[PDB]
Protein backbone atom coordinates (compact mmCIF):
# COMPACT_ATOMS: atom_id res chain seq x y z
CA UNK A 1 0.00 0.00 0.00
CA UNK A 2 0.88 3.69 0.19
CA UNK A 3 3.73 5.37 2.03
CA UNK A 4 2.95 6.77 5.47
CA UNK A 5 3.59 10.51 5.75
CA UNK A 6 5.70 11.41 8.74
CA UNK A 7 6.45 15.06 9.55
CA UNK A 8 10.02 16.30 9.68
CA UNK A 9 12.04 16.52 12.88
CA UNK A 10 11.95 20.31 12.51
CA UNK A 11 8.14 20.16 12.72
CA UNK A 12 8.55 18.39 16.09
CA UNK A 13 10.91 20.93 17.68
CA UNK A 14 9.31 22.94 20.49
CA UNK A 15 10.44 24.38 23.82
CA UNK A 16 9.68 21.54 26.22
CA UNK A 17 8.06 21.84 29.65
CA UNK A 18 10.97 20.26 31.50
CA UNK A 19 9.41 20.14 34.97
CA UNK A 20 8.62 17.12 37.09
CA UNK A 21 5.17 15.65 37.65
CA UNK A 22 4.78 17.13 41.13
CA UNK A 23 5.43 20.59 39.70
CA UNK A 24 2.67 19.91 37.18
CA UNK A 25 0.32 18.45 39.79
CA UNK A 26 0.86 21.36 42.19
CA UNK A 27 0.05 23.87 39.44
CA UNK A 28 -2.65 21.74 37.84
CA UNK A 29 -5.86 23.53 38.85
CA UNK A 30 -4.52 26.97 37.94
CA UNK A 31 -3.19 25.46 34.70
CA UNK A 32 -6.67 24.22 33.85
CA UNK A 33 -8.16 27.59 34.76
CA UNK A 34 -5.66 29.81 32.94
CA UNK A 35 -4.56 27.65 29.98
CA UNK A 36 -8.12 26.60 29.15
CA UNK A 37 -8.58 27.80 25.58
CA UNK A 38 -5.54 26.43 23.66
CA UNK A 39 -5.71 23.16 25.61
CA UNK A 40 -9.35 22.65 24.69
CA UNK A 41 -8.71 23.72 21.09
CA UNK A 42 -5.95 21.09 20.92
CA UNK A 43 -8.04 18.32 22.47
CA UNK A 44 -11.00 19.17 20.23
CA UNK A 45 -8.65 18.95 17.25
CA UNK A 46 -7.20 15.73 18.66
CA UNK A 47 -10.54 13.95 19.07
CA UNK A 48 -11.84 15.28 15.77
CA UNK A 49 -8.90 14.71 13.42
CA UNK A 50 -7.92 11.33 14.98
CA UNK A 51 -4.38 11.98 13.73
CA UNK A 52 -1.57 13.69 15.71
CA UNK A 53 0.02 14.81 12.43
CA UNK A 54 -3.02 17.04 11.88
CA UNK A 55 -2.65 18.43 15.42
CA UNK A 56 0.95 19.64 15.71
CA UNK A 57 0.48 23.42 15.65
CA UNK A 58 -2.29 23.49 18.27
CA UNK A 59 -0.07 21.16 20.29
CA UNK A 60 2.74 23.69 19.99
CA UNK A 61 0.29 26.31 21.25
CA UNK A 62 -0.23 24.09 24.30
CA UNK A 63 3.51 24.00 24.77
CA UNK A 64 3.51 27.74 24.19
CA UNK A 65 0.78 28.45 26.72
CA UNK A 66 2.13 26.20 29.48
CA UNK A 67 5.50 27.98 29.54
CA UNK A 68 3.86 31.42 29.75
CA UNK A 69 1.91 29.90 32.64
CA UNK A 70 5.09 28.95 34.48
CA UNK A 71 7.02 32.17 33.82
CA UNK A 72 4.07 34.09 35.25
CA UNK A 73 4.47 31.90 38.33
CA UNK A 74 8.26 32.16 38.26
CA UNK A 75 8.23 35.96 38.10
CA UNK A 76 5.79 36.55 40.95
CA UNK A 77 5.33 33.55 43.27
CA UNK A 78 8.37 31.29 43.04
CA UNK A 79 8.71 30.81 46.81
CA UNK A 80 5.18 29.56 47.74
CA UNK A 81 5.03 27.48 44.57
CA UNK A 82 8.41 25.87 45.27
CA UNK A 83 7.48 25.25 48.90
CA UNK A 84 4.19 23.71 47.75
CA UNK A 85 5.42 21.40 45.00
CA UNK A 86 8.23 20.18 47.28
CA UNK A 87 5.61 19.03 49.80
CA UNK A 88 3.49 17.50 47.01
CA UNK A 89 6.70 15.88 45.78
CA UNK A 90 7.42 14.18 49.13
CA UNK A 91 4.38 11.91 49.01
CA UNK A 92 4.60 8.65 47.10
CA UNK A 93 1.03 9.08 45.87
CA UNK A 94 1.47 12.90 45.74
CA UNK A 95 -1.52 13.72 47.91
CA UNK A 96 -3.16 17.12 47.80
CA UNK A 97 -4.53 16.51 51.31
CA UNK A 98 -1.09 16.32 52.94
CA UNK A 99 -0.23 19.83 51.73
CA UNK A 100 -3.21 22.07 52.44
CA UNK A 101 -1.31 24.89 54.15
CA UNK A 102 1.28 25.21 51.38
CA UNK A 103 -1.66 25.09 48.97
CA UNK A 104 -3.32 27.89 50.93
CA UNK A 105 -0.15 30.01 50.84
CA UNK A 106 0.30 29.41 47.10
CA UNK A 107 -3.36 30.24 46.42
CA UNK A 108 -3.12 33.37 48.58
CA UNK A 109 0.01 34.61 46.80
CA UNK A 110 -1.43 33.80 43.37
CA UNK A 111 -4.83 35.40 44.06
CA UNK A 112 -3.13 38.52 45.43
CA UNK A 113 -0.44 38.99 42.79
CA UNK A 114 -2.18 37.49 39.74
CA UNK A 115 -5.90 37.32 40.54
CA UNK A 116 -6.25 33.66 39.56
CA UNK A 117 -9.12 31.82 41.25
CA UNK A 118 -8.53 28.13 41.86
CA UNK A 119 -11.29 26.03 40.25
CA UNK A 120 -13.87 24.51 42.57
CA UNK A 121 -14.72 20.83 42.86
CA UNK A 122 -16.51 19.93 39.63
CA UNK A 123 -15.36 22.74 37.37
CA UNK A 124 -12.37 21.28 35.52
CA UNK A 125 -14.35 18.14 34.64
CA UNK A 126 -17.03 20.10 32.77
CA UNK A 127 -17.64 19.56 29.06
CA UNK A 128 -16.98 22.93 27.44
CA UNK A 129 -17.63 24.38 24.00
CA UNK A 130 -14.76 25.46 21.75
CA UNK A 131 -14.98 27.97 18.89
CA UNK A 132 -12.40 27.06 16.23
CA UNK A 133 -11.75 28.20 12.68
CA UNK A 134 -10.36 24.92 11.37
CA UNK A 135 -12.93 22.87 9.41
CA UNK A 136 -14.80 19.82 10.59
CA UNK A 137 -13.28 16.61 9.12
CA UNK A 138 -15.86 15.21 6.73
CA UNK A 139 -14.23 11.75 6.63
CA UNK A 140 -12.10 11.38 9.78
CA UNK A 141 -11.91 7.60 9.41
CA UNK A 142 -10.80 7.90 5.74
CA UNK A 143 -13.61 5.51 4.87
CA UNK A 144 -14.10 4.56 1.24
CA UNK A 145 -17.44 4.01 -0.49
CA UNK A 146 -19.87 1.67 1.22
CA UNK A 147 -21.52 -1.13 -0.78
CA UNK A 148 -25.07 -0.67 -1.97
CA UNK A 149 -27.66 -2.70 -0.05
CA UNK A 150 -29.61 -5.56 -1.53
CA UNK A 151 -32.96 -4.56 -3.07
CA UNK A 152 -35.77 -4.61 -0.51
CA UNK A 153 -39.10 -6.37 -0.83
CA UNK A 154 -41.96 -4.51 -2.46
CA UNK A 155 -45.26 -5.42 -4.01
CA UNK A 156 -48.40 -6.98 -2.63
CA UNK A 157 -48.05 -10.68 -1.88
CA UNK A 158 -49.92 -12.78 -4.42
CA UNK A 159 -50.70 -16.48 -3.82
CA UNK A 160 -48.36 -19.19 -4.98
CA UNK A 161 -48.94 -20.06 -8.64
CA UNK A 162 -50.45 -23.58 -8.58
CA UNK A 163 -49.57 -23.99 -4.90
CA UNK A 164 -46.45 -25.77 -3.68
CA UNK A 165 -45.52 -27.18 -7.13
CA UNK A 166 -44.06 -30.17 -5.28
CA UNK A 167 -44.06 -33.09 -7.73
CA UNK A 168 -47.79 -33.85 -7.86
CA UNK A 169 -49.30 -31.75 -5.11
CA UNK A 170 -51.82 -29.25 -6.43
CA UNK A 171 -51.95 -27.14 -3.26
CA UNK B 1 6.34 -12.78 87.95
CA UNK B 2 4.50 -11.72 84.80
CA UNK B 3 7.24 -9.25 83.82
CA UNK B 4 9.56 -12.23 83.27
CA UNK B 5 7.81 -12.77 79.92
CA UNK B 6 8.55 -9.20 78.78
CA UNK B 7 12.18 -9.80 77.63
CA UNK B 8 10.99 -12.32 75.04
CA UNK B 9 8.15 -10.01 74.04
CA UNK B 10 10.67 -7.17 73.72
CA UNK B 11 12.98 -9.26 71.51
CA UNK B 12 10.09 -10.41 69.31
CA UNK B 13 8.72 -6.86 69.14
CA UNK B 14 12.06 -5.41 68.06
CA UNK B 15 12.21 -8.16 65.42
CA UNK B 16 8.75 -7.14 64.21
CA UNK B 17 9.77 -3.47 64.27
CA UNK B 18 12.85 -4.06 62.07
CA UNK B 19 11.23 -4.79 58.61
CA UNK B 20 9.00 -1.70 58.47
CA UNK B 21 11.70 0.66 59.74
CA UNK B 22 14.10 -0.93 57.26
CA UNK B 23 11.82 -0.57 54.24
CA UNK B 24 10.99 3.04 55.19
CA UNK B 25 14.66 3.99 55.47
CA UNK B 26 15.61 2.05 52.32
CA UNK B 27 12.80 3.73 50.38
CA UNK B 28 14.00 7.14 51.53
CA UNK B 29 17.59 6.25 50.68
CA UNK B 30 16.78 4.90 47.22
CA UNK B 31 14.40 7.71 46.20
CA UNK B 32 16.02 11.02 47.12
CA UNK B 33 15.03 11.39 50.76
CA UNK B 34 11.36 10.80 49.98
CA UNK B 35 8.77 8.06 49.66
CA UNK B 36 8.89 5.53 46.88
CA UNK B 37 6.63 6.54 44.01
CA UNK B 38 3.49 4.43 44.02
CA UNK B 39 2.49 3.51 40.46
CA UNK B 40 -0.55 1.27 40.66
CA UNK B 41 -2.10 2.74 37.51
CA UNK B 42 -0.64 3.51 34.11
CA UNK B 43 -1.10 7.28 34.45
CA UNK B 44 1.10 7.29 37.56
CA UNK B 45 3.70 5.22 35.71
CA UNK B 46 3.37 7.60 32.75
CA UNK B 47 4.13 10.64 34.91
CA UNK B 48 6.93 8.71 36.60
CA UNK B 49 8.59 7.83 33.28
CA UNK B 50 8.11 11.45 32.25
CA UNK B 51 9.96 12.45 35.43
CA UNK B 52 12.74 10.00 34.59
CA UNK B 53 13.06 11.58 31.15
CA UNK B 54 12.81 15.25 32.24
CA UNK B 55 15.33 14.81 35.04
CA UNK B 56 18.10 14.20 32.52
CA UNK B 57 20.01 11.86 34.85
CA UNK B 58 17.74 8.79 34.30
CA UNK B 59 16.26 9.04 37.83
CA UNK B 60 12.58 9.90 38.33
CA UNK B 61 13.18 11.12 41.86
CA UNK B 62 15.49 13.94 40.74
CA UNK B 63 12.88 16.70 40.70
CA UNK B 64 13.03 19.67 38.33
CA UNK B 65 11.13 22.85 39.15
CA UNK B 66 10.93 26.40 37.85
CA UNK B 67 14.72 26.63 37.44
CA UNK B 68 14.57 24.15 34.55
CA UNK B 69 12.54 26.63 32.48
CA UNK B 70 13.61 30.17 31.59
C1 LIG C 1 -70.30 -23.64 0.57
C2 LIG C 1 -69.10 -23.80 1.48
C3 LIG C 1 -68.69 -25.24 1.67
C4 LIG C 1 -68.34 -25.94 0.37
C5 LIG C 1 -68.05 -27.42 0.54
C6 LIG C 1 -67.62 -28.11 -0.74
C7 LIG C 1 -67.23 -29.56 -0.54
C8 LIG C 1 -68.37 -30.46 -0.10
C9 LIG C 1 -67.92 -31.84 0.31
C10 LIG C 1 -67.12 -31.85 1.60
C11 LIG C 1 -65.96 -32.83 1.60
C12 LIG C 1 -64.83 -32.43 0.67
C13 LIG C 1 -63.61 -33.33 0.76
C14 LIG C 1 -62.34 -32.68 0.24
C15 LIG C 1 -62.34 -32.42 -1.25
C16 LIG C 1 -61.98 -33.63 -2.09
C17 LIG C 1 -60.53 -34.09 -1.90
C18 LIG C 1 -60.19 -35.28 -2.73
O1 LIG C 1 -60.92 -36.22 -2.90
O2 LIG C 1 -58.98 -35.17 -3.29
C19 LIG C 1 -58.67 -36.18 -4.28
C20 LIG C 1 -57.20 -36.50 -4.35
C21 LIG C 1 -56.56 -35.89 -5.57
O3 LIG C 1 -57.28 -36.31 -6.74
P1 LIG C 1 -57.80 -35.38 -7.92
O4 LIG C 1 -58.76 -36.09 -8.79
O5 LIG C 1 -56.58 -34.85 -8.66
O6 LIG C 1 -58.49 -34.11 -7.19
C22 LIG C 1 -59.92 -34.05 -7.03
C23 LIG C 1 -60.29 -32.73 -6.41
O7 LIG C 1 -60.01 -31.68 -7.35
C24 LIG C 1 -59.56 -32.44 -5.12
O8 LIG C 1 -59.43 -31.01 -4.97
P2 LIG C 1 -57.96 -30.35 -4.90
O9 LIG C 1 -57.22 -30.53 -6.16
O10 LIG C 1 -58.16 -28.91 -4.44
O11 LIG C 1 -57.23 -31.13 -3.69
C25 LIG C 1 -56.02 -30.60 -3.12
C26 LIG C 1 -55.02 -31.71 -2.97
C27 LIG C 1 -55.18 -32.70 -4.09
O12 LIG C 1 -54.19 -33.75 -4.01
C28 LIG C 1 -53.02 -33.55 -4.62
O13 LIG C 1 -52.68 -32.50 -5.08
C29 LIG C 1 -52.22 -34.82 -4.70
C30 LIG C 1 -51.65 -35.32 -3.38
C31 LIG C 1 -52.63 -36.15 -2.58
C32 LIG C 1 -51.98 -37.01 -1.53
C33 LIG C 1 -51.20 -38.17 -2.11
C34 LIG C 1 -50.36 -38.90 -1.09
C35 LIG C 1 -49.73 -40.16 -1.62
C36 LIG C 1 -48.92 -40.90 -0.58
C37 LIG C 1 -49.72 -41.32 0.64
C38 LIG C 1 -50.87 -42.28 0.35
C39 LIG C 1 -51.63 -42.67 1.60
C40 LIG C 1 -52.42 -43.96 1.48
C41 LIG C 1 -53.75 -43.83 0.75
C42 LIG C 1 -54.95 -44.09 1.64
C43 LIG C 1 -54.82 -45.33 2.51
C44 LIG C 1 -56.04 -45.64 3.36
C45 LIG C 1 -56.29 -44.61 4.43
O14 LIG C 1 -55.25 -32.37 -1.69
C46 LIG C 1 -54.18 -32.77 -1.00
O15 LIG C 1 -53.05 -32.68 -1.41
C47 LIG C 1 -54.55 -33.31 0.35
C48 LIG C 1 -54.27 -34.79 0.51
C49 LIG C 1 -55.48 -35.65 0.23
C50 LIG C 1 -56.61 -35.40 1.20
C51 LIG C 1 -57.99 -35.44 0.57
C52 LIG C 1 -59.12 -35.19 1.55
C53 LIG C 1 -59.25 -36.27 2.60
C54 LIG C 1 -60.29 -36.00 3.68
C55 LIG C 1 -60.78 -37.25 4.38
C56 LIG C 1 -59.66 -38.21 4.71
C57 LIG C 1 -60.10 -39.64 4.92
C58 LIG C 1 -59.00 -40.63 4.59
C59 LIG C 1 -58.50 -40.50 3.17
C60 LIG C 1 -57.34 -41.41 2.82
C61 LIG C 1 -56.00 -40.97 3.36
C62 LIG C 1 -55.03 -40.44 2.30
C63 LIG C 1 -55.41 -39.10 1.72
O16 LIG C 1 -57.14 -37.95 -4.49
C64 LIG C 1 -56.09 -38.59 -3.96
O17 LIG C 1 -55.10 -38.04 -3.57
C65 LIG C 1 -56.34 -40.06 -3.89
C66 LIG C 1 -56.66 -40.54 -2.48
C67 LIG C 1 -58.02 -40.09 -1.97
C68 LIG C 1 -57.99 -38.94 -1.00
C69 LIG C 1 -59.19 -38.87 -0.06
C70 LIG C 1 -60.52 -38.62 -0.74
C71 LIG C 1 -61.49 -37.82 0.11
C72 LIG C 1 -62.76 -38.55 0.52
C73 LIG C 1 -62.54 -39.76 1.42
C74 LIG C 1 -63.82 -40.51 1.74
C75 LIG C 1 -63.62 -41.98 2.08
C76 LIG C 1 -63.04 -42.25 3.46
C77 LIG C 1 -62.99 -43.73 3.80
C78 LIG C 1 -62.57 -44.04 5.23
C79 LIG C 1 -61.17 -43.58 5.58
C80 LIG C 1 -60.08 -44.21 4.74
C81 LIG C 1 -59.98 -45.70 4.93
Amino acid sequence: PGIVELPSLEDLKVQEVKVSSSVLKAAAHHYGAQCDKPNKEFMLCRWEEKDPRRCLEEGKLVNQCALEFFRQIKRHCAEPFTEYWTCIDYSGLQLFRRCRKEQAQFDKCVLDKLGWVRPDLGELSKVTKVKTDRPLPENPYHSRARPEPNPEVEGDLKPARHGSRLFFWTM
Amino acid sequence: MWFEVLPGIAVMGVCLFIPGMATARIHRFSNGGREKRVAHYSYQWYLMERDRRVSGVNRYYVSKGLENID
